[PDB]
C-alpha cells in the first residue's frame, strides 16, 4: 500500500488504483511497460525468424523443428538482442517480405 | 491330546473320505478329512 | 552332471529350454554350494558358544544363545567387544563387498582376477573353469580329490552336509521363535522329558 | 551419448527445459521485487 | 593394464594414453572425445584448486592446534576480514577481475590450440603456447622447466598431479562433511580418533553421511 | 507342463530408438510433412497391435508397460506418505480429531498464495486435505510421523525396484508366449497369494498393531505415551491385558478352541461408538476369513499335477437346446486377446469401485470418517467417477476385440454368433425400454413442475399428496435390521445404521442415522437407472454393430477408430464403434452427475448435521423429500442455495475452488467450439494464416493442419468432462469444508 502511495497512482470513489494510458502524470503505468512487450515478443518473434529461415535450406527441415538443433538456437537466441537494429535494416533492405 | 471329542471325530472323517492311488490322491483326499473334520469340532 | 543330484525338482526350475535371469544351471548349482557353504558355519556357529559354554571352557560373559549377540538388539545385545555393533559392520561390508564382488568377477568373467595385481594374490585367484569349485592353493591347500573320481565324491559329501545344514538353521531359528531358547537348551531340556518338551506343548 | 543428447534436445524436453526456467525468472523476480503494478 | 573395477574391461573411449586413466566412466559422460578434452582440464584445475585447499587447510589447522593463534579453516574468513582493514563485497569483484581475466584466457585456449600464442598480449608470445590441453608451461607456468626436461620424468608427473588430484578433491570435502557432522576442526577430528578409534567413528554421531 | 519360458536378451537398451520418434509404426518413422504428424505419434504410442502382428512382443510390452504404471503408482503412495510425514498437522490430529482438520499441503509465501494455508487447527497453517489418510493412518496404527517417513522410503525403493522389473522383463529376460498362456496358473496365484495372503497378512499386522493401539488410543492416553508396535510383539503381557486370549497363545487355534478368540475376533457389527467407524475386531475377522476363502479358492484349476479342472473342458461343457454350442471357442478367444480381457475386467473393475463407493458410504470402515463430511463426500464422488470411466472403457475396448480380433474361420464361438444374428432385437428393445424409462422418470419430474406451476400441489407426486412409495426397499430395510435376531443371530447390531436404528454421533456430529426414503428417492432411482440403460444403449449397439451393419456392411474394414464414409447415403456422421464410446462418455457423466448430486442433497437434508437437546438439526433442513421433486427444487435448493459457499469463496483459504469453479466453467464452454465445428472451417483460416507467415517468411516446414475430425470429438469430449467434473469438484469441496 506505502509503495502505490510513494509510486503515486490515481484511486477513485472506490478505493483501488485505477489506470492512466495515453501521453505527464502517469508514463511508468503503461506507456514504459508497453515497450518493454513489443521488446521481448519483437526478441522472441525474430529469434523464431532466424532459427526457421537458417534451417530452411538443409535437406529436411521438417527435423529440426523437432530435434531443435540447440547450439544454433542459442547463438541465435543472443543475436536476437539487438533486434530492432537488424528488423529496420531488413525492411530496408528488402529480404522482409515474399 | 490322542482322546477328545475333537480328535474322535477328525480321525474318523478323515479314514472315512480316504477309503471312498498315487501321490496327488493322499494329500488331497487328507485335505477333504481335514477341510471336512474341522467343521464338526467348532461345531458340537 | 551336478552333485547331489537324487531328482527332486517338483517346479521344472533346472530346465534349461528358454532359461533366464538367476533361473540358470550354472547359476543354482553355485547359490545352493555357497548357500550350504554359508549355512554349514552357521549351524556349527550358532550353537558353538551355547555348548563350549555349558561344557565350562567359555566365561559367564560370553556363553550366550545365537540371537542375544547383537545381531538382532530387541532380542539381546552384547557389551564386552572390541567396538559397538555398527562399527563391526562396516569393517564388515568393506571386506564383503571385497570378497563377494572378486568372486563374482570369477563367475562373470573365469579368467578375471588372475591378471589385475592384488598384492600377489592376483596369482593365486585364477579360478578352475568351473566357478562354484575353484580350488588353487589359497582355497586348497592340501590338494584333495586328486583324481576325478574322489573329487565328484567329494562335491557329493559338501552338498549333503551343507543341505542337512541348511535344515538344521530353518531348525534353529523357527525354533528359536516358539521356544524362546537356544537350540541346545531345547536339546538336553528334550533329553530330560522327550513327550513334556515338545511342539504339541 | 550423441542419442542420448539428440533426445535431450527434442521438442517436449526443451520446452520444459525453457519454461521451467522462464517460470522460475517470474517466481524469482516476484519474490526480491512483490507485487509490482509499476515497472 | 590395471581398472578401476577388476575383471570389467574398460570403456573404448579410454586408451591407457591419458594421466590416472583407469576404465572409469560408468555413465557415457566424457564419450565424446572434446567433451572428454574438457573434463581432463576441469579434473586438472578441480584437483589444483583442492591440492591447494586442502594443504590449505592442513596448515592453518595445525597452526592453530600447535598454537592458539590460527583460526579454525570454516570460521576464518571474518577473522580475515573483521580483524583486518578490508572488506568482502570489492574482494569478491576483485578477485572475478583477475580470476576473470586469467580464466577467459585458458577458457580461449580449450577451443583454439595455440591462440593467445599470438603475443596479442605484453608481447609475450612463446609462453601461452599450447602445449597439452591441461599443461601450458613455459617461463611463467612450469619456471624450473620440468615440462622442457625428459619424456618419462614428465609422464610419472602427470600420474602423481592428477592421483594428488582426485586424493586431495575426497581430503577436501572430507574437512566440508566432517566439520558439519561433529563441528570440530580436522585435527581435533583426527586427535580425537587416534586417541580412541573404535569408539570415535561416525557410528556415534556422523550419520550415514 | 506349466514351467518358467523366456527369451535371453531380445532388444538391445541405447538410446538409439529415443533419439528416433515414430519408430514403433513404419508410417510415422518417416517423419513430419504436417503437423498431423505429432498428434498421430501420441495417438497410437500405446497400440501395440497396430505396430506389430506378433503377439508374443506385445505381450512382452503390455505387463513391462504394467511395471511402468506400477512404479509410477507407488512413486504416488509415497508421495502422500512423506508429505503426511513432513508437511502436516497429523500428531496434531492424532490428539483431538473432533477441533483439528486434516491437511498436508502446505503453500510457499510468493505471490498472494499464502492466504490459501488456512486455519486448520494443531497450530498449523495450510490446505484442508480430503483423500481420508489420517484415518487410513489412525486404522494402521500409526502413531508417529518418523513412522509415515521409513513407508514413503519404503516405496520408493518398491518404485524403484518395479521400474528395474520392468526393463528387465523386456531387455534381459522377456517370458515366452507359452508363459503368458498359463490362465489356470495365473489364476490360482493371484487368487492365493495376492489375495489371500494379502488379506491374511494384512490381518497379522491388524490383529498384532491395529487393535492393540487403537484401544489405547480410544481410551484416550496420550499417543506419545503408548507403547510402540514391536513392544506390543515383544512383550505379550501388554496384549494379554488388552484382550486375555493371548495368554493361551496359538494352542486354542491348532485345538480349534477359537471360541477363546473371541476377544479380539467379534460379528458386532454397527460402529464403535467412540470413532464412528466399524469395528477394527469385525474387520480383523473379516479378512481371517476372506484369507481362508481365497486361498482355498486359489486351488480350483488344474497345473502340473492332474488335479484341478482345465477352463476349456469347463467351457465347453456348458451348452444347452436356445444357445447351440454355448461356451465352445470361448478359452481360445480369452487366451489369445488383450482387448477381450481388457473389456471383462474394466466391467468388472468399473462395478466393484462403485460397490466400494456404496460400502464405504454405509459402513465407515475407518476413525473419525464418517464425521468427516469433506473426506466421506470426496471419497464417494471420487470412487464412484473412476467406476463410470472404466464402465465405458470396458464396452471402447469390447467393440476393438469386435473389429480386429474376431475371426469366425480360426476362431469360432457360436454364442457370440446368435447373439450377432438377433442384435436388431436386442437394440430396439433397448431403444424402447430407455423411451419408456425417460417418459416415466423425467416425464414425472415435468408434471411436478407444471403442477406446482398452475397451483395444484394436492395433484403433484409428492409423499403429501401423490404417494409413489418404494415398498420392495423399505422391505428389504425391514429384513435387514431384524435380521440380527433371527436370520444372524449371533450378529450383535446391524451391519449399517442406515438399516437399523441407533443413530451413532461423534463429537455433537451424526456419524450414521436411518435414512428415510420416500417418493423423492423414488424418483432418483428410476432417473438412474433410465441414465445406465441410455449408456448400455449407446456402448453395447457400438460394440454389436462396430464390424457391420444396414447401412456400412464392411465399417469392419474401416476400423475402430475412424471418423465417416462420407455424405453419402443421406449422410454417415458418427458410424464408427468410437463415435458410440465418443457419445457414451456424454451420457455416463449424466448419470454420475445425477448420482453425486443425489448423494450430497441426500446427506445433507436427511443425514448430516449436529445433535443438539435429544434432538438433531440437519445442514438442509429435511427440505429434500418435498423439494427433490420438481426440477426448480434441484435449480434452487440444490444448485443456487448451494452454490452460495462457493461464489463468495474469495478473500479465503477457499478463493482456489472460485478460481477452480470459474476455470472449469471456461474449459466445459471451451469444449463446446470443438464439439459444435468441424476442421472445413479451420483448414480455410489456417490457409489465411499460413498466407501471413509466408509473406514475413515465417512459414514452418512441418505443414499447420487442423485437427482431424477424431481428434476434434476427442478434445471436445476431454474439455467437456474435464471442465464438468472440475467444476462440481470446486464447488461440494468449497461447499462442504465451509
Ligand atoms: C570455494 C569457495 C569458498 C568456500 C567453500 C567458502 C566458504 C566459506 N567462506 Mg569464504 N569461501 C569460499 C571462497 C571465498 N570466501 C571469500 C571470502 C569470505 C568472507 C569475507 C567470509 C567467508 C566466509 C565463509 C564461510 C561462510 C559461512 C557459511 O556459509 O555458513 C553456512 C564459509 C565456510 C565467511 C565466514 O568466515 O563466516 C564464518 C566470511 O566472513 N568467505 C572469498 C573472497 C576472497 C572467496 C573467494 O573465492
Ligand atoms: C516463429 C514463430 C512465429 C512467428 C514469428 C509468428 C508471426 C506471426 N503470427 Mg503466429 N503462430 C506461431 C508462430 C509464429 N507466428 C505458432 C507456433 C502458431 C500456432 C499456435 C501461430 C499461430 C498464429 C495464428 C493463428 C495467427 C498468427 C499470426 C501471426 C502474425 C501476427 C502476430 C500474431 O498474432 O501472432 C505474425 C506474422 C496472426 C496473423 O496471421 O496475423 C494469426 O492470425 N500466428
Ligand atoms: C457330523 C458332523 C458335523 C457336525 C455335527 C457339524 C455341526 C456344525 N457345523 Mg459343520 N461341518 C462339517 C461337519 C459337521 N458340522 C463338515 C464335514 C464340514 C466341512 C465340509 C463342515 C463345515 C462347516 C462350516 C463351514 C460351518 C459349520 C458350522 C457348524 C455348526 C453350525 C451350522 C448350522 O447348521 O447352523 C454346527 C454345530 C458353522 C459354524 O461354525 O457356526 C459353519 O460356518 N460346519
Ligand atoms: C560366519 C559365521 C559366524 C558368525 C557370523 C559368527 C558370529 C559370532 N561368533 Mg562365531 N562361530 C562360528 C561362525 C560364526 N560366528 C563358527 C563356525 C564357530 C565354531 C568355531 C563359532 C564359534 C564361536 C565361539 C566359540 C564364539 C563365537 C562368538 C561369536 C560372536 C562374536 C565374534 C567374535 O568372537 O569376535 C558373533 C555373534 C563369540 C561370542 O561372543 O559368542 C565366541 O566366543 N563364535
Ligand atoms: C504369488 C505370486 C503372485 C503375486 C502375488 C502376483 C501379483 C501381481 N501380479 Mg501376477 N502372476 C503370477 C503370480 C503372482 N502375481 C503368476 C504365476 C503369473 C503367471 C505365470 C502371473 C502373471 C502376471 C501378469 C502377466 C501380470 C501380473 C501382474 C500382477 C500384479 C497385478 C496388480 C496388483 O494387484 O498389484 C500383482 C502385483 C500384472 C503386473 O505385472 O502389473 C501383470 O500384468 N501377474
Ligand atoms: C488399463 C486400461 C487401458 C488400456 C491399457 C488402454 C489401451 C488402449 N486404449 Mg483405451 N481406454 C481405457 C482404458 C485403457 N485403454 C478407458 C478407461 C477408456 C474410457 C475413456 C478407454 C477408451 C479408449 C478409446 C476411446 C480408445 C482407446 C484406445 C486405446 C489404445 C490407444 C491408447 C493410446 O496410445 O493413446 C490402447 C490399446 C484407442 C484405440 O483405437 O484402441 C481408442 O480409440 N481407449
Ligand atoms: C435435455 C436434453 C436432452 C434431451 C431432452 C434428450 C432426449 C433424448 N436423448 Mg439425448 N442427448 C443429449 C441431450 C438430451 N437428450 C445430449 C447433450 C447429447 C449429446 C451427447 C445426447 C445424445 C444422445 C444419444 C447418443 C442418445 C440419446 C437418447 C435420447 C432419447 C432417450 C429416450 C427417451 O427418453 O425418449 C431422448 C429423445 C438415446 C436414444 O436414442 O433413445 C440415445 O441413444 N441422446
Ligand atoms: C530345492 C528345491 C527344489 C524344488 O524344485 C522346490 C523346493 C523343494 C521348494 C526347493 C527348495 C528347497 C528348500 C526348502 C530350500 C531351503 C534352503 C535353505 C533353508 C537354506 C538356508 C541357508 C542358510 C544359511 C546360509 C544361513 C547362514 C547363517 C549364518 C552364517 C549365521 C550367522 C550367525 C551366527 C553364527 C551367530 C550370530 O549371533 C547370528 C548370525 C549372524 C545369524
Ligand atoms: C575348503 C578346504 C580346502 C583344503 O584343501 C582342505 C580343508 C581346509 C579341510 C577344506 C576346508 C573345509 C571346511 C572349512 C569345512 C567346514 C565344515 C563345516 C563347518 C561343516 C558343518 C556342517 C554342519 C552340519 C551338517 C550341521 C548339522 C546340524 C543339525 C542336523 C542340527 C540339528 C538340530 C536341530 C536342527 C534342532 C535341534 O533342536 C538341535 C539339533 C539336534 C542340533
Ligand atoms: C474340502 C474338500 C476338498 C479339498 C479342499 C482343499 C484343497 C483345501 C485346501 C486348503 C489349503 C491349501 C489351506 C492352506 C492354508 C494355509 C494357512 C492357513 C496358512 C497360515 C499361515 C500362518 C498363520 C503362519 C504364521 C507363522 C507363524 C505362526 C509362526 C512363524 C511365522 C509364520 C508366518 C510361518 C477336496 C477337493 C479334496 C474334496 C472335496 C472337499
Ligand atoms: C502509442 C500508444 C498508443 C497508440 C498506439 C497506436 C495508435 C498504434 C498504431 C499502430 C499501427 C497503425 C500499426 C501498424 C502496423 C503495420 C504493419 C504492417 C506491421 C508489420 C509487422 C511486421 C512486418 C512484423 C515483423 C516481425 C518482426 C519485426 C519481429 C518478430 C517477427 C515478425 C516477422 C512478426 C496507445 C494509446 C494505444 C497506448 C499508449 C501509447
Amino acid at each position: 500500500f506505502a509503495n502505490y502511495a510513494k509510486a503515486g497512482l490515481l484511486c477513485g470513489n472506490d478505493g483501488l488504483p485505477h489506470l492512466i494510458a495515453d501521453p505527464y502524470g502517469h508514463a511508468g503505468e503503461v506507456f514504459i511497460p508497453t515497450f518493454g512487450f513489443l521488446y521481448v515478443a519483437g526478441y522472441i518473434g525474430y529469434v523464431g525468424r532466424q532459427y526457421l529461415i537458417a534451417v530452411k535450406g538443409e535437406a529436411k527441415p521438417t527435423d529440426k523443428e523437432i530435434i531443435i538443433d540447440v547450439p544454433l538456437a542459442t547463438k541465435l537466441a543472443w543475436q536476437g538482442a539487438g533486434w530492432p537494429l537488424a528488423a529496420v535494416q531488413e525492411l530496408q533492405r528488402g529480404t522482409l517480405l515474399e | 491330546f490322542i482322546g477328545s471329542s475333537t480328535n474322535l471325530i477328525m480321525v474318523a472323517s478323515t479314514t472315512a473320505t480316504l477309503a471312498a492311488f498315487t501321490i496327488v490322491d493322499v494329500l488331497a483326499m487328507g485335505a477333504a478329512g481335514h477341510g471336512l473334520g474341522v467343521g464338526i469340532v467348532l461345531g458340537l | 552332471s551336478l552333485p547331489g543330484d537324487f531328482g527332486f525338482d517338483p517346479l521344472g526350475l533346472l530346465d534349461p529350454v528358454n532359461s533366464g535371469g538367476f533361473i540358470e544351471p550354472k547359476w543354482l548349482q553355485y547359490s545352493e554350494v555357497i548357500h550350504a557353504r554359508w549355512a554349514m558355519l552357521g549351524a556349527a556357529g550358532c550353537i558353538a558358544p551355547e555348548v563350549l559354554g555349558a561344557a565350562g571352557l567359555i566365561p559367564d560373559a560370553t556363553n550366550i544363545k545365537w540371537f542375544e549377540s547383537g545381531v538382532i538388539p530387541p532380542a539381546g545385545s552384547y557389551n564386552g567387544y572390541w567396538a559397538d555393533p555398527y562399527t563391526i559392520f562396516f569393517v564388515e561390508i568393506v571386506a564383503m563387498q571385497f570378497a563377494e564382488l572378486r568372486r563374482l568377477q570369477d563367475f562373470r568373467y573365469p579368467g578375471s582376477m588372475g591378471q589385475q595385481y592384488f598384492l600377489g594374490l592376483e596369482a593365486i585367484f585364477k579360478g578352475s573353469g568351473d566357478a562354484a569349485y575353484p580350488g588353487g592353493p589359497f582355497f586348497n591347500l592340501f590338494n584333495l580329490g586328486k583324481t576325478e573320481a574322489a573329487m565328484k565324491e567329494l562335491k557329493l559329501k559338501e552338498i549333503k552336509n551343507g543341505r542337512l545344514a541348511m535344515l538344521a538353521m530353518l531348525g534353529y531359528g523357527a525354533q528359536a521363535v516358539m521356544t524362546g531358547k537356544g537350540p541346545f537348551q531345547n536339546l538336553v531340556e528334550h533329553l530330560a522329558d522327550p513327550v513334556n518338551n515338545n511342539i504339541l506343548t | 551419448m550423441k542419442d542420448f543428447t539428440t533426445y535431450l534436445s527434442t521438442a517436449p524436453v526443451i520446452a520444459t527445459i525453457w519454461f521451467t526456467f522462464t517460470a522460475g525468472l517470474l517466481i524469482e523476480i516476484n519474490r526480491y521485487f512483490p507485487d509490482p503494478l509499476v515497472f | 593394464r590395471p581398472v578401476w573395477f577388476p575383471g570389467n574391461p574398460p570403456p573404448a573411449h579410454l586408451d591407457g594414453s591419458l594421466a590416472g586413466d583407469y576404465g572409469f566412466d560408468p555413465l557415457f559422460l566424457g564419450q565424446e572425445p572434446q567433451t572428454l578434452k574438457w573434463y581432463v582440464q576441469a579434473e586438472l584445475v578441480h584437483g589444483r584448486f583442492a591440492m591447494l585447499g586442502a594443504a590449505g587447510i592442513i596448515l592453518t589447522s595445525i597452526g592453530a592446534k600447535v598454537g592458539l593463534g590460527f583460526p579454525e579453516w570454516y570460521d576464518a574468513g571474518k577473522v580475515v576480514v573483521e580483524k583486518n582493514n578490508i572488506d568482502f563485497p570489492t574482494l569478491m569483484v576483485i578477485q572475478f577481475y583477475l580470476m576473470g581475466w586469467a580464466e577467459t584466457k585458458r577458457w580461449y585456449d580449450f577451443k583454439n590450440p595455440g591462440s593467445q600464442a599470438d603475443g596479442s598480449f605484453l608481447g609475450f608470445t612463446e609462453e601461452f603456447k599450447g602445449l597439452e590441453n591441461g599443461y601450458p608451461g613455459g617461463r611463467f607456468f612450469d619456471p624450473m622447466g620440468l615440462s622442457r626436461g625428459d619424456a618419462a620424468k614428465y609422464q610419472e608427473y602427470k600420474q602423481k598431479e592428477v592421483k594428488n588430484g582426485r586424493l586431495a578433491m575426497i581430503a577436501c570435502l572430507g574437512f566440508a562433511a566432517q566439520y558439519a557432522a561433529t563441528g570440530k576442526g580436522p585435527l581435533d577430528n583426527l586427535a580425537d580418533h587416534l586417541a580412541d578409534p573404535n569408539h570415535v567413528n561416525f557410528a556415534t554421531n556422523g550419520v550415514s553421511n | 507342463k506349466v514351467k518358467i519360458a523366456v527369451d535371453r536378451n531380445p532388444v538391445e537398451t541405447s538410446f538409439e530408438k529415443w533419439a528416433k520418434p515414430g519408430h514403433f509404426s513404419r508410417t510415422l518413422s518417416k517423419g513430419p510433412n504436417t503437423t498431423t504428424w505429432i498428434w498421430n505419434l501420441h495417438a497410437d504410442a500405446h497400440d501395440f497391435d497396430s505396430h506389430t502382428s506378433d503377439l508374443e512382443e506385445i505381450s512382452r510390452k503390455v505387463f513391462s508397460a504394467h511395471f511402468g504404471q506400477l512404479g509410477i503408482i507407488f512413486i504416488w503412495l509415497s508421495g502422500m506418505y512423506f508429505h503426511g510425514a513432513r508437511f502436516s498437522n497429523y500428531e496434531a490430529w492424532l490428539s483431538d480429531p473432533t477441533h483439528i482438520k486434516p491437511s498436508a499441503q502446505v503453500v510457499w509465501p510468493i505471490v498472494g498464495q499464502e492466504i490459501l494455508n488456512g486455519d486448520v487447527g494443531g497450530g498449523f497453517q495450510g490446505i484442508q486435505i480430503t483423500s481420508g489418510f489420517f484415518q487410513l493412518w489412525r486404522a494402521s496404527g500409526i502413531t508417529s510421523e518418523l513412522q509415515l517417513y521409513t513407508t514413503a522410503i519404503g516405496g520408493l525403493v518398491m518404485a524403484a525396484a518395479m521400474f528395474f522389473a520392468g526393463w528387465f522383463h523386456y531387455h534381459k529376460a522377456a517370458p515366452k508366449l507359452e508363459w503368458f498362456q498359463n490362465v489356470e496358473s495365473m489364476l490360482n496365484h493371484h487368487l492365493g497369494g495376492l489375495l489371500g495372503l494379502g488379506s491374511l497378512a494384512w490381518a497379522g499386522h491388524q490383529i498384532h498393531v491395529s487393535l492393540p493401539v487403537n484401544k489405547l488410543l480410544d481410551a484416550g492416553v496420550d499417543p506419545k505415551e503408548i507403547p510402540l508396535p514391536h513392544d506390543l510383539l515383544l512383550n505379550r503381557a501388554i496384549m494379554a491385558d488388552l484382550y486375555p486370549s493371548f495368554a493361551k497363545g496359538i494352542a486354542p487355534f491348532f485345538t480349534l478352541n477359537w471360541s477363546e478368540y473371541s476377544d479380539f475376533l467379534t460379528f458386532k457389527g454397527g460402529l464403535n461408538p467412540v470413532t464412528g467407524g466399524l469395528w477394527l475386531s469385525d474387520t480383523a475377522h473379516h479378512h481371517v476369513a476372506i484369507a481362508v476363502l481365497f486361498l482355498v479358492a486359489g486351488h480350483m484349476y488344474r497345473t502340473n499335477w492332474g488335479i484341478g479342472h482345465s477352463m476349456k473342458e469347463i467351457l465347453e461343457a456348458h451348452r444347452g437346446p436356445f444357445t447351440g454350442e454355448g461356451h465352445v471357442g470361448l478359452y481360445e478367444i480369452l487366451t489369445t486377446s488383450w482387448h477381450a480381457q481388457l473389456a471383462i475386467n474394466l466391467a468388472l473393475f468399473g462395478s466393484l469401485s462403485i460397490i466400494v463407493a456404496h460400502h464405504m458410504y454405509a459402513m465407515p470402515p475407518y476413525p473419525y470418517l464418517a464425521t468427516d463430511y469433506g473426506t466421506q463426500l470426496s471419497l464417494f464422488t471420487h470412487h464412484t467417477w473412476i467406476g463410470g470411466f472404466c464402465i465405458v472403457g470396458a464396452g471402447a475396448h469390447a467393440a476393438i476385440f469386435m473389429v480386429r480380433d474376431y475371426d469366425p474361420t480360426n476362431n469360432y464361438n457360436n454364442l457370440l454368433d446368435r447373439v450377432i444374428r438377433h442384435r436388431d432385437a436386442i437394440i430396439s428393445h433397448l431403444n424402447w425400454v430407455c423411451i419408456f424409462l425417460g417418459f416415466h422418470s423425467f416425464g414425472l419430474y415435468i408434471h411436478n413442475d407444471t403442477m406446482s406451476a398452475l397451483g395444484r400441489p394436492q395433484d403433484m407426486f409428492s409423499d403429501t399428496a401423490i404417494q409413489l412409495q418404494p415398498v420392495f426397499a423399505q422391505w428389504i430395510q425391514n429384513t435387514h435390521f431384524l435380521a440380527p435376531q433371527l436370520t444372524a443371530p449371533n450378529a450383535l447390531a446391524a451391519t449399517s445404521l442406515t438399516w437399523g436404528g441407533d443413530l451413532v454421533a461423534v463429537g455433537g456430529k451424526v456419524a450414521m442415522m436411518p435414512i428415510s426414503l420416500g417418493t423423492s428417492d423414488f424418483m432418483v432411482h428410476h432417473i438412474h437407472a433410465f441414465t445406465i440403460h441410455v449408456t448400455v444403449l449407446i456402448l453395447l449397439k457400438g460394440v454389436l454393430f462396430a464390424r457391420s451393419s444396414r447401412l456400412i456392411p464392411d465399417k469392419a474394414n474401416l476400423g475402430f477408430r475412424f471418423p465417416c464414409d462420407g455424405p453419402g447415403r443421406g449422410g454417415t456422421c458418427q458410424v464408427s464403434a468410437w463415435d458410440h464410446v465418443f457419445l457414451g462418455l456424454f451420457w455416463m457423466y449424466n448419470s454420475l452427475s445425477i448420482v453425486i448430486f443425489h448423494f450430497s442433497w441426500k446427506m445433507q437434508s436427511d443425514v448430516w448435521g449436529t445433535v443438539t437437546a435429544s434432538g438433531v438439526s440437519h445442514i438442509t433442513g429435511g427440505n429434500f423429500a418435498q423439494s427433490a421433486n420438481t426440477i426448480n427444487g434441484w435449480l434452487r435448493d440444490f444448485l443456487w442455495a448451494q452454490s452460495s459457499q462457493v461464489i463468495q469463496s474469495y478473500g479465503s483459504a477457499l478463493s482456489a475452488y472460485g478460481l477452480i469453479f470459474l476455470g472449469a466453467h471456461f474449459v466445459w464452454a471451451f469444449s463446446l467450439m470443438f464439439l459444435f465445428s468441424g476442421r472445413g472451417y479451420w483448414q480455410e483460416l489456417i490457409e489465411s494464416i499460413v498466407w501471413a507467415h509466408n509473406k514475413l517468411k515465417v512459414a514452418p516446414a512441418i505443414q499447420p493442419r487442423a485437427l482431424s475430425i477424431t481428434q476434434g470429438r476427442a478434445v471436445g469430449v476431454a474439455h467437456y468432462l474435464l471442465g464438468g467434473i472440475a467444476t462440481t469438484w470446486s464447488f461440494f469441496l468449497a461447499r462442504i469444508i465451509s
